[PDB]
């Protein structure tokens, strides 16, 4: 606890003390391109260097699915890829996926990924 | 992240012997036993029941670092008197002390009822 | 009162949460007599 | 009577007071520590969630299920999941629990400790039972459902100690005290006027006789008679909390002999 | 956010005493500290465990799916 | 597959079929858990 840092009771953390929830909200949409040619969400056949497998064939991950590193939480096509990989720095659990359309009618996607943060040696209080 | 899996506080690894005897080169007839996967639960207990050993000279222990569940125990005894035995004579003294507590609590306990 | 005009469907009963999730503007409307 | 003596002051299903006559403090403390952390106990460890539509996230409900107490009287006859030989778990190291919850009532529907049923074989040993000390016999409140929420999960309990995680902590709080009249000078009291008047005499003060001012402090006095009181969350009764505390510390000092003769 | 199963600094179980503590003041209409005291919470870490907690789940289950 | 908020019904259609709700009239649309029983530690 020296120099204005502190000692945390791990027993009390295990019992839940200062356990945080965390959320992230990746977004993407099907872009419209002049001659009505538009993008599309889907598992493709260029590709990103991460694990597409956790995707579905609608280019999405369904909630309640663990995810790590550069996994794909959103597959898209402009073959010609525009898939959205997970934050290279987070290891979460998919929470809730949303699909609606724009004021242009574009297929609009928002993935939410959930993690519980746990008071670690180095955390600020 | 970089946190060790909780169980490494008591579960030994590949080849790690719970105890490791090394000879204190500094002072003769002395040894330093590296207790793996233990703490002041055992550390302070064994040191104290060693101090009572009449033929025992030195008895101390330091938890090298709070991260790593392990402590060194240094023991010195009168000439010839093997310190490894001084640890055995101290250990059984603890267990025999403990065992009597259990039976003295169990009987005292078996009486009262509220 | 704030509505949004989307591609087909025209008058959408636009609410805050609606536009918040759907990523639209909470835009009312301007009309005046010339 | 045989050396380290005892004397029970009070005792109940939760708390248990007792005095330890003629015992080494460095030992008694080491028992307090063992009681806290290193006593075996059961609790949930893996929660497979089939469907959760609650306002509480998955692992948030998970986090607690383990925190919930489970029966553990006859825990010594359930091997550590890691020590057994089965792929994953089984009946000789795990106690499968199921918790199905649908809220029909428009009035909010509570999910409790009672509401979990065991979908494994117990083999006629006390284990896995959600310890319910409740007034209305309902147990620990895990969740709350509305008019159509749902919750389908499956908990696999395992043997464990508070060291791995304090949800296997069979003890609650361990009241520790000795030498109520600071005769041994083990603490230099703090005051701006009077040390005695500013610090209240402890409860365990009538048991040791006061210091008698006109006296010369005897260095030769040592720590003796320790005023304790151990509480049980439930997992193990307050006798075994101290009995297995005494008894699993035994095994510690004894396994030190086990490897002592291997050298 | 719902009753914390087991007190942080004790281990004392306090996840069961919510709707008991709560009804010790709605029904019996007692002093909060005297209710905590009657629910068996001598050590103040437990006292704060219930006293400071706000049961926000109730304001959660107000939405639809 | 997909869902909705205001109606809280199990719409659940397939792909490319007019992103809209069954009766409702607003494009909410969730996604629903995979039947994949996900595991969790009890800490
Ligand atoms: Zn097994
Ligand atoms: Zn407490
Ligand atoms: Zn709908």
């Amino acid at each position: 606890n020296q120099e204005d840092s502190m000692i945390m009771n791990q027993s009390s953390i295990d019992r839940g003390l200062f356990r945080s929830l965390f959320f992230r909200s990746y977004m993407d949409q099907e872009k419209k391109y002049g001659m009505s040619i538009t993008e599309t969400f889907e598992k493709p056949q260029r590709m990103k260097h991460g694990t597409y497998d956790k995707l579905d064939d609608d280019g999405l991950i369904a909630p309640g699915v663990r995810v790590s590193g550069e996994d794909v939480i959103i597959g898209k096509t402009t073959k010609r890829d525009a898939s959205t990989p997970l934050r290279s720095t987070e290891n979460g659990i998919v929470d809730q996926v949303l699909v609606t359309t724009n004021q242009d009618g574009l297929k609009f996607v928002k993935v939410r990924v959930r993690t519980t943060k746990i008071p670690q040696i180095g955390d600020k209080f | 992240m970089n946190a060790p899996d909780r169980f490494e506080l008591f579960l030994l690894g590949e080849g790690e012997s719970k105890l490791k005897i090394d000879p204190d080169t500094k002072a003769p007839n002395a040894v330093v036993i590296t207790f793996e996967k233990e703490d002041h639960t055992l550390g302070n207990l064994i040191r104290a029941e060693l101090l009572n050993d009449r033929k025992v000279l030195f008895a101390a222990y330091k938890v090298e670092h709070p991260f790593f569940a392990r402590f060194k125990l240094r023991i010195q005894t009168t000439e010839g008197y093997d310190p490894k035995d001084a640890l055995k004579n101290a250990c059984n003294s603890i267990i025999n002390k403990l065992g009597a507590l259990k039976t003295n609590f169990e009987t005292e306990w078996n009486l009262q009822t509220l | 009162k704030p509505m949004v005009n989307e591609s087909d469907g025209v008058t959408h009963a636009l609410y805050p949460q609606e536009a918040r999730l759907r990523n639209l503007t909470y835009s009312s409307g301007l009309f005046v007599d010339v | 009577e045989e050396g380290p003596q005892v004397k029970i002051r009070e005792a109940s299903k939760d708390n248990v007071d007792f005095i330890l006559s003629n015992v080494d403090l460095a030992m008694a403390n080491s028992l307090r520590r063992v009681m806290i952390a290193e006593i075996p106990t059961l609790a949930i460890d893996s929660v497979e969630v089939e469907t959760n539509t609650t306002v509480l996230a998955d692992e948030f409900i998970a986090h607690r299920l383990g925190l919930i107490p489970l029966q553990s009287m006859d825990i010594e006859q359930l091997e550590y999941s890691r020590d057994c030989f089965c792929e994953d778990h089984c009946d000789k190291c795990s106690v499968v629990l199921t918790l199905q919850a649908f809220g029909e009532s428009e009035s909010t529907t509570n999910v409790y400790s009672k509401d979990l049923v065991i979908v494994s074989n117990l083999m006629g040993r006390n284990i896995g039972h959600p310890i319910i000390q409740d007034k209305e016999g309902n147990g620990v409140l895990i969740c709350k459902l509305r008019k159509g929420q749902e919750l389908k999960l499956t908990c696999v309990a395992k043997k464990g100690i508070a060291k791995e995680h304090a949800k296997w902590g069979p003890a609650a709080a361990i009241e520790f005290e000795y030498d109520p009249w600071n005769k041994l000078k083990h603490t230099d009291y703090w005051y701006e006027q009077d040390s005695a008047k500013e610090w209240p005499q402890s409860k365990n003060c009538e048991y040791e006789d006061p210091p008698n001012e006109g006296d010369p402090f005897d260095y030769k006095a040592q720590a003796d008679t320790f005023y304790m009181n151990v509480e049980s969350v439930g997992s193990i009764p307050v006798d075994q909390v101290v009995v297995r505390g005494i008894d699993t510390l035994q095994k510690k000092v004894a396994s030190i002999l086990l490897a002592l003769t291997q050298m | 956010m719902i009753v914390p199963v087991r007190c942080f600094s004790c281990g004392k179980v306090v996840g069961d005493k919510w709707e008991s503590y709560l009804n010790l003041l709605q029904e019996d209409e007692l002093d909060e500290g005297t209710a905590l005291s009657r629910l068996g919470l001598k050590r103040y870490c437990c006292r704060r465990m219930i006293l400071t907690h706000v049961d926000l789940i109730e304001k959660f289950l107000r939405y639809n799916p | 597959k997909y869902i909705c908020a205001e109606c809280s019904s199990k719409l659940s259609l397939s792909r490319t079929d007019a992103v809209r709700c069954k009766d409702c009239g607003h494009r909410i649309l969730l996604k629903a858990r995979t039947k994949r029983l996900v595991q969790f530690e009890a800490r």
